[PDB]
């Protein structure tokens, strides 16, 4: 995997090149930035369990099919991969908002992944909601106002909110 | 590629757990630091060319029968020695790519893997390599934390080569 | 034990390398915490038994059935009562614990191995635990940095028992 | 393995106390010394070569018989891992500069090497020479005023000479 | 699925042999104690409604807290009561399978598998679970050996709560 | 796999059902013919070794291109491979007969046989004759009046009939 | 392991003879008895949880030095341990009751395990204590005479609380 | 030993369970066919003598070359023929351990492991042994479910040897 | 096929080798002795029929139950005499082809692999098999090198035979 | 795998055939051409390092594209994988040499490498250029009419050249 | 050590068998090529010195900066010399033991394993070794297979350091 | 494991030292009696089977006691766990006659035996009995002077009769 920093580093020994000014400069606003990088981390991580709980009763409510008897989450043992599955994709998008890149969560998580919940009889449109719900969640904790000194956050909230899309784009 | 925050990934990952303080406290120490590194990659690239030049010179110096024997592993042709400065180039880069990224990665996989064997196949000695590594360590012009920096990842080389 | 000075051993160890540039910043990083770290800890052990009774009503508040129900693993009794703060008191404990060390290796070993396994057994509702971890949350007057790291480890026991 | 800071914690949960002020107090100087037990890992670890071979030809100087034809160091895979073992002890020797703690050292490292050696026919006492002339040249790397900020060191250079001589008596 | 047959075969299978009269033995001894099973799986099935309906009542009477505490958790709404229901309805359904296939493998798959997990996340207490099985088994009406076979499965389900 | 009572039991569960009082009564007269199934199965296994031996020598006698030089069953690491496919199939034909239902037989033997026999150049339709063989022979060993309480097993011969035929089309 | 008739067996081969009358009169004994064996393991085992967690609760209200800080059984990770051990030697305590014969407890369980809690540090006194706890429970559940059909149960309580003094004896 | 009790058992502990009413059935369903088993045991052990005489002549009676020929391997000495006897013997009697322990485990022990090196060894034929074990099938005298019992460990026997 | 030359590919090839003098030694080794092989192979495949009739009828000679008794094993129909030739040709096929290949490759891949599921499955005794090849090794008529080849053959079937 | 002697021996079983005089004729001439076949392995083994350093400077030469920066080539693992890939196909080709066959070649090299290269990006037409320049050197060094007894091995080089020009055809 | 008769046993040993024709074969060409090994070894053993100081001088004529550097690794000094010396002995010394045992065993063990590591670590370069080790097969006097035999130990030493 | 070429070279290793004259000669002489040893191998390899089977026979038949019931041979799974303990101790005497040298032998077959044995019950006494025979059979094969070429091979018969004392040895 890469981070923002790696990343730059590959492109540039394929053309065999020392970094440039704009490139310096473009890498030294992503250290100024990593401040807030960190506590939108912090904030997801902290609050992951009801993060994943409130998607699922949400899913849950607007979905009934899904937990009716011979629904994709009926039994517990269907009931647990479902929530394991909603932690799993949560954690992989907070590696890449550490990171700066999503290398990671492509793939190590999202690779191939659109075929597993096909092979399965998982519907993949329930899943890409279940993603929508937990980002909705995750961006109002992370950019909560309160307890933190105050700042402009939103170009964040922007590359988190594109970790999360790609996540249900990848699965629908 | 190995960074401070793939690491603190990879940690996490392999144990199946969310990130922790343990690992945030890691990346802040690396986003600390970069402030000397990113000064002391920025001091390499811009005397890149004097540094490279003044380094394969070093190791004429000090090992004259390069200049002069008969063979393509050597520098006594013009093509052996824009072969030579062309790689004492890119040990400078690897170094530079390094402190951009917070670690050994970018040298760890682009220059170390497979070192022994090139210069094993080649008939290249390690030494010339060293010679132009201290070269570039005695003459690079940068002080304090920047030059602590710098430092470690060129000693990491001559460590390699060692 | 997990803190980030382990890890950044463990991964060196594991790979069979000396320590790089990559691990010290990643314990330099921990150094630098471990200011914010220690404020927290120190207030946290200062006002412990404050925090621990309070904690402990907070419970009794939000689940009176606790304190009137009949059996072992309710407070209706004095000993039910004593081993409820002597619990509370132990995740207090161990969140200054994890602020002394940088991590949360502390907790990790001494509480949460185990834990799903000796609630299920005892009879004992995570929610109790919650609800008295969110009152020492809101209530150790930490400010700043000092309250970022208090809360960082609070909220992971949290998880743990959801 | 624990570090310093573990360690404390680890004897204060035995008798399930909160830390003292005493103990704080301890920590905080630990903190406060931790950019002198940086300089003297990133010193040694930086010329870990040049201790082992200069080292080595020391000590083959010394004792040439370990040398000859039949010597427990005679022929390239016996050489070999002669200086393996040298880099191994350094290895962890460093280990346990950054963590402040010889738990890595002794856990990992020194249990059971005297058993080891005597198995093998391999003489301890050289081993324990061995480690001593690195200890010798770490300290002076390590303890160089040259190229740093001036101040004291000392109470961390006697730390380290104490790793070094714990491995020397534990193989001799 | 684990049943008497399956394993006998799952034996077999394992170590490439035939059946032999070792595995016969315990296919007739399933089929003999099916008349006893049958019996149970019977009766609980055709006074379901009524076991369901005064099973989730001895829960209530027991922990008046869950009708009266707010919470998506809880049996404080009809959303909350009807919840409740559908689960007391789903252990003694899954009794009946293990009668009917003559072992846990019902209950094993569909309900144990995943249930510490499931409790844990939407903060449902064990103890509620096994006041309603306790309920069941003290009503279920049934004596001689069709007792003694719906008492082992849902004691099964108990000891699986604990 | 599932044997009769469990499949039962998978289909109410889709559907979140009690047994109904049909379903009660087909499962109890499917125990009460019980000591019928265990005779069958008593029975083919106590006489798997002839089964075997002798519709191998009948299929060789009438395909003696089989054992013909360059043949699938010349050389004797083929023929035990070939003698050990009847025995595996038979084997598994009577694991269903116990079980009252084929999916321990469909799951574990057939799937992907037929795709196996093609890449190896097995004549899978030797194969389907080789097992028809089996059938009729064990058949005639279930369904022998000597020996054994007088009553109606014709149903269960059906049955068992059936799996044959269903492992000689799956390979065919 | 050996059951009661495999042990019968295996002394009868050690001499090259058929069996007497006397042990096929005592092997029919066994059998008529059976009915008694297997309410007592289904009684056991269906309380399996209360006879655990109501020893250990008494064990610890008894020795409350294990439950202290820097007590075996204090932290989750020893309680869970603890626990855990309890469980098991009450699970191959039922083994043996069911087989009628310690052969399965003890190879399986007990040898070694003294030597086991030595290098620990764990009291095995402390641990003979909770096993003779569970037996007590264990006997008054087995032979309890509600709910079943009166009859005399006492050779087998004998025979019951024979397994469980063996693996108090084992570990003391 | 494989047993039904010892293969119950087995299974248990293989998934680290407690025994279950899966389980019970299995042994039931052995004690319940004790009773024919023990039965042919029986039968078969007092009459053991007339049936090893018995069948030793019929093998000689169908191979006539075995009295004949010169060699250690065959019956055409005194001490040939005591040691077909005797072989003849352990193989009646390692069928009524299988009946008294109700199951393979005695003769799968004791006679089946290593057999073909044996007999493939010390030059004996399989077909001798058949034809033994089918004249105290033919000749046991016994009926109904006592001859189900000891003709299927005979012709357990006879698929080892086949 | 295991001749002498893929042994000594397959050990060079499991150590990532190339191949050095240690093997090429035993590939000339293989080139030298070819000519003792190659001379009994020819003599064995020219005299190939009356070693085969020959064979047949020192068979029958020892064992001649084997052309009076009833059933398919036995040479007693036209068809069973036929069969036996066939495989004692292919016996001698093998030995010709062993000495071809300069090893016990071929008798190894086509003959030996399955034999004894193979003879205890049709009911054919070894002893017959080693009687034929017995013949064969007394009436080959070769002397010197040649015998010992194509003997120390005919010998490696006989104990993979016992 | 197969060598000369053994490829005859299978094809004369798919037939149930004891070999002609043809055949043997044909073998006993393999023997007698065998001295000739062991120097030539001898001698291209003996070289082995020389002729892969210097069929790789040539190709380098010739492509520098491929040691360019973004190359396939450029990066030291790059560099020593290619090397790897000279030697392994240098080191199989002799393998066949000895055993006059090329199924060693083929099973273990050469199926499936196409594939390899096409998934990796490695130009497979550069590959078949480095293998023809092995090709000219390793006939050069084995036809070297110095130092050996004289004679003619011109049918032995057309065969070396057979199992060179294989593996370029197999890769490009 | 490796040698034709210990992989010949290696072989039959990995496999479980006992040795065959196959591997008799391979011994005995290690026998018949022993007259031309044993010659090169002895005339090898006799011109040990002269072969040693010719060769060593050859180096310093070769790379003339080895005599005339400042440093331990070089021969600038006369115990530089000795140990330069001495190591072309030890490869000299390797060559005939090789010889005498008719494999790389005895260089695999006592020179090869360990050599890269060696040579990096007091900074050897293998050029010089490749040079000495030329010289003594340009002029080991040997004609034949005497020289065949010599020179391809030679040389697989040159491609371990190339 | 040693050969008899590769111990003299280990020991002259040692030392240091070039082989002298007398280490040449002594060599030399070993491969001018190679024939000797390459039939004394050929014969006892090509008779294993009878070897093993008639000396096992003489065993049982002098110790009757260990075929009766309860002793260590009683039983077919210690039977031919018994043939086969003969046939690799003849199958690594037979490695030690090719190799000149016992090595082979004492390391991976004799070294841990006598324990081995002891552990098990097994008589070592027995086992050495076994041996004896089978060195008896073996030499009187290996020596037949028909069907070979005359000459004195009794100076190997010594040495092979080595092998079988020094295993007899190792077990009582
Ligand atoms: C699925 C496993 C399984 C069980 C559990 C089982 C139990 C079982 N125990 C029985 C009887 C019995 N059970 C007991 C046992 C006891 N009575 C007492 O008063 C003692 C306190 C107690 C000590 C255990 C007695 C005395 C009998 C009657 C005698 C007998 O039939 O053995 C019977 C005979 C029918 C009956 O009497 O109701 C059954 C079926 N059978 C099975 O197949
Ligand atoms: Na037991």
């Amino acid at each position: 995997m890469l981070d923002a920093f790696a990343k730059v580093v590959a492109q540039a020994d394929a053309r065999g090149e020392f970094l440039t000014n704009a490139q310096f400069d473009a890498l030294s606003n992503l250290v100024k930035e990593g401040n807030k990088r960190l506590d939108a981390v912090n904030r997801i991580t902290s609050n992951a369990s009801t993060i994943v709980a409130n998607a699922a009763r949400a899913l849950f409510a607007e979905q009934p099919q899904l937990i009716q008897p011979g629904g994709n989450a009926y039994t517990n043992r269907r009931m647990a991969a479902c929530l394991r599955d909603m932690e799993i994709i949560l954690r992989y998008v907070t590696y890449a908002i550490l990171a700066g890149d999503s290398s990671v969560l492509d793939d190590r998580c999202l690779n191939g992944l659109r075929e597993t919940y096909q092979a399965l009889g998982t519907p993949g449109s329930s899943v890409a909601v279940a993603i929508q719900k937990m980002k909705d969640a995750a961006i109002a904790i992370a950019n909560d106002p309160n307890g933190i000194t105050p700042g402009d956050c939103s170009a964040l909230m922007s590359e988190i909110a594109g970790y999360f899309d790609r996540a249900a784009a990848a699965v629908a | 590629m190995k960074t401070p925050i793939t690491e603190a990934i990879a940690a996490a990952d392999t144990q199946g757990r969310f990130l922790s303080n343990t690992e945030l406290q890691a990346v802040d120490g690396r986003f600390k630091r970069a402030v000397a590194s990113m000064e002391a990659a920025r001091a390499l690239t811009n005397n890149a060319q004097s540094l490279i030049d003044g380094a394969a010179q070093a190791v004429y110096q000090k090992f004259p029968y390069t200049t002069t024997m008969q063979g393509s592993q050597y520098a006594s042709t013009p093509e052996g020695k824009a072969k030579c400065a062309r790689d004492i180039g890119y040990y400078l880069r690897m170094v530079t790519y390094c402190l951009v990224a917070g670690g050994t990665g970018p040298m760890d996989e682009y220059l170390i893997a497979g070192l022994s064997e090139i210069n094993s196949t080649f008939d290249l000695s390690p030494s010339w390599y060293i010679e132009a590594l201290k070269y570039i360590k005695a003459n690079h012009g940068l002080t304090g934390q920047a030059a602590v920096e710098a430092n470690a990842y060129i000693d990491y080389a001559i460590n390699a080569l060692s």
